[PDB]
Formats: C-alpha cells, sequence, structure tokens
C-alpha cells in the first residue's frame, strides 16, 4: 500500500510472524557492465600498438 | 615469393609534399574536405550553416 499507515507512511505485508526478527529494509538497484568487441593488438614497426 | 601483407595504423597524418621514399607510409597525398581526428579517425568535414 503505497499511503495509509500511521501518519501518511508506506506499509507493507509479508507471510509469517517478523514481530521479533531483525532485518533490513530498502529498494532493490541493477548494475550492467558490457564487455566491447574484443579484438588483437600487435607491435608496428615504428613503436606503439596498433589494433 | 612469400605472399605476404602489412597494415596502415593511422590515417590521420594529413598531405605532405616529399618524395614517396622518404615519407612515413602513413601520410598520404591529396585531402579535401576531411576532418582527421584522433577521437574517431577519418571523417566528412562537418557541414556550414546558414544564418
Amino acid at each position: 500500500t503505497l499511503t495509509g499507515g500511521a501518519s501518511g507512511n508506506g506499509t507493507m505485508t509479508v507471510p509469517g510472524d517478523l514481530s521479533s526478527a531483525k532485518f533490513f529494509v530498502g529498494e532493490i538497484y541493477n548494475m550492467t557492465y558490457e564487455f566491447s568487441t574484443p579484438y588483437l593488438k600487435e607491435t608496428p614497426p615504428g613503436g606503439g600498438l596498433a589494433v | 615469393m612469400p605472399l605476404i601483407s602489412s597494415s596502415i595504423p593511422n590515417l590521420i597524418n594529413g598531405v605532405s609534399q616529399q618524395p614517396a621514399a622518404l615519407r612515413l607510409a602513413s601520410q598520404a597525398e591529396e585531402v579535401i574536405n576531411c576532418m582527421p581526428s584522433p577521437v574517431e579517425g577519418l571523417k566528412k568535414r562537418p557541414p556550414m550553416q546558414h544564418i
């Protein structure tokens, strides 16, 4: 329920009895990492790198 | 007879007037309306707008 608790706060409902447990509470966020195009690199005659 | 190959690493070195036997092979011969940049290589020049 978005609001409706005491002083307009939000409420949530979970199964079981949690009147004495220890727990956190909060949202969840994602983590995304996209690898690049794999290539080959070698050393040209002039020095340095090339792909 | 070895059938063998090399590569041209970069195209961002512009135009030269030296004889072909003394240049860096990277250097070009005639460049017109190009914008050589190190962030994206060789590209067509930006357009010109009207005010």
